[PDB]
């Protein structure tokens, strides 16, 4: 009943902040941080942080439907998942090798997790989406720009942040695409965003969800998805939970009552509406 | 082993046509110039309710049938597709005692294995069924006539209804009980009770024929028939997100790898394929 949970800083599905002048207030609540001494050490302290966010909103509803008290905390080994040497690293490793019971925020269903973790029915719908500055003309992802870089004179400057699904996706669909980008690596969606705006970029290859939360609030809107606010690869942010877990049953059936009840579309409405 | 698989007539998902003369069915060729993959599927003739069914072999193609094709050679299984003998995706309907009807009353009582169909994953269905992760994420719009000003959800002609203006569904389909038990629809629920359809090509036909002035539908469908048909447009974007998943009895040992089949054929493209052959263009 008293169940160990992980979760990572991606807004505005997790928002992390310091604990007030002396604990967690209004619509947050506690999650912890451990946070190294020094890099000559083991040794750490678990910092009292605060969480909030459209993925935090969904785990206390989680939390009182289900019937479940948690300690949430924030992964510090890696972020979302990445196999590396055939081990598991980020949020989907802490469920793996069952340091956590469920793992909830950003956290893209795909085919190689799903054969090591059990996912929830998908509660945000997700993908990959392009990012561009308005105006720029990209058809999609099969683009020439894109697919065969070195035709342009100068070529196209792309990338992603590395280590998630969407890297992992261009790895195995375009491997030419895929080695030509990794020079365009960018560390966060921050930075990304602006390399775009002061023309250091041309593209910015990433999460539908994130992406199109970050068009919509984008000053002036000079920054677009391509298509409708297309996406490739259509798939969904789900509860990642351990194989077999007496948990999956009742939180599918809570999510989709949410949907059913109308408190999604209430949680849609506070969190991710944007102006353009 | 050998499943028995129910589907629905429901375009571009899945089309019915009689067979031949034969008993086979007539070769095609898709939008791309590649041949249409064919399958022999058995379902009653007349539509008519209340009324003695004669089942008949058809041929069944589509988006969902291509599925189908791509899911047994992944898996490596054999199949027998058959269409629901009421006409209906299903829904559980009071008789103290509650059934289901349609594709749902035919996979828990044994008379199919699977349904491939373009089922939208719910609270009531979950409770009783294994869903695969969705093959397509889509959700709730209105298809009216060109020409008809509705802005969408929120008008007060489908808010604050009256004879005037005829709106509605399909009878025990996901989008009847999404109205029936969600509170703020209630009085939309009360108009569309009167008025609600038995099957979406009978609706989208009305909607033609000016005989209902809205039809509160699937977009994956109403803007495929938009897309087709010039007299008719869709009002809005969509006003409630839904998606549709392959449904499997709790108890099937398929459950895993009809899931990681339908995750890896978003990821390789090839769900991208079947909406550019079956539901994008023109
Ligand atoms: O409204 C939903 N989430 C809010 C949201 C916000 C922004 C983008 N996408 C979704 C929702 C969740 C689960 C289902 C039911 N399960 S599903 O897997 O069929 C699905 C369909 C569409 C979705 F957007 C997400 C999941 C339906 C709706
Ligand atoms: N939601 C993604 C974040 C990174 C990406 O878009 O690749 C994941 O779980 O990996
Ligand atoms: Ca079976």
């Amino acid at each position: 009943n008293h169940l160990s949970i992980v979760t990572l800083e991606e807004a505005p599905f997790v928002i992390v902040e310091d604990i007030d002048p002396e604990t967690c207030v209004r619509n947050t609540v506690p999650c912890r941080k451990f946070v190294k001494i020094n890099n000559s050490t083991n040794e750490g302290m678990n910092v009292k942080k605060c969480c909030k966010g459209f993925c935090i909103d969904i785990l206390k509803k989680l939390s009182r439907t289900v019937k479940f008290t948690y300690d949430l905390y924030l992964v510090t080994n890696g972020k979302h998942g990445k196999k590396v040497n055939n081990v598991w690293n980020g949020m989907i490793g802490e469920v793996v090798y069952q340091r956590a019971v469920m793992a909830v925020g950003s956290l893209t269903i795909n085919e190689e997790r799903s054969e090591v973790v059990d996912f929830s029915v998908p509660f945000v719908e997700t993908g990959i989406s392009v990012m561009v500055s308005r105006g720029t003309q990209v058809t999609g992802l099969s683009d020439k720009k894109f697919q065969r870089p070195h035709d342009y004179s100068p070529p196209f400057r792309f990338g992603t942040v590395p280590n998630g699904s969407t890297e992992r996706n261009i790895r195995n669909n375009y491997p030419y695409m895929h080695q030509y980008m990794t020079k365009f690596n960018q560390k966060g969606v921050e930075d990304a965003l602006v390399s775009l705006k002061t023309g250091k970029l041309d593209a910015f290859i990433y999460d539908a969800a994130v992406l199109n939360y970050k068009a919509g609030r984008d000053e002036g809107c000079k920054l677009v998805t391509i298509g409708s606010g297309y996406i490739f690869a259509t798939t969904g942010y789900g509860i990642a939970l351990q194989k077999g877990s007496p948990w999956k049953r009742q939180i599918d059936l809570a999510l989709l009552q949410f949907v059913g009840d109308g408190e999604m579309e209430e949680l849609e409405t506070l969190w991710l509406t944007g102006i353009c | 082993t050998r499943l028995k698989i129910v589907t629905i007539h429901q375009e571009p998902f899945v089309y019915v046509k009689p067979t031949l003369s034969d008993g086979t069915c007539k070769e095609e060729f898709t939008v791309n110039g590649d041949p249409v993959k064919k399958v022999i599927c058995t379902g009653p003739n007349d539509t008519s309710p209340g009324s003695p069914r004669h089942t008949v072999p058809q041929c069944c193609y589509g988006f969902c049938i291509d599925l189908l094709i791509k899911l047994a050679r992944t898996m490596n299984f054999t199949y027998e597709v058959h269409l629901v003998a009421d006409g209906k995706f299903g829904t559980q309907e009071r008789v103290n005692k509650k059934e289901w009807n349609g594709m749902m009353g035919e996979l828990l009582s044994g008379q199919a294995d699977m349904i491939v169909a373009p089922l939208t994953i719910n609270n009531e269905r979950a409770q009783y069924i294994e869903f695969s992760k969705p093959f397509k994420y889509q959700g709730l719009t209105i298809l009216v006539k060109k020409g008809t000003r509705i802005t969408g959800i929120n008008d007060p002609r489908l808010r604050n209804p009256s004879d005037k203006f005829i709106y509605a569904t399909v009878k025990q389909s996901s989008v009847d009980i999404y109205f029936r038990r969600q509170v703020e629809l209630s009085t939309m629920y009360r108009h569309m009770e009167k008025h609600n359809y038995e099957s979406a090509a009978e609706a989208i036909q009305a909607v033609r024929d000016n005989k209902l002035h809205a039809f509160i539908w699937d977009s994956a469908v109403l803007e495929f028939e938009a897309s087709q048909k010039c007299d008719l447009v869709t009002t809005g974007e969509l006003f409630f997100r839904s998606g549709f998943g392959i449904g499997m009895r709790k108890d099937s040992p398929w459950k895993q790898n009809v899931s990681l089949s339908i995750l890896k054929s978003h990821e390789n493209g090839f769900m991208e394929d079947l909406d550019k052959t079956w539901v994008r263009y023109q």
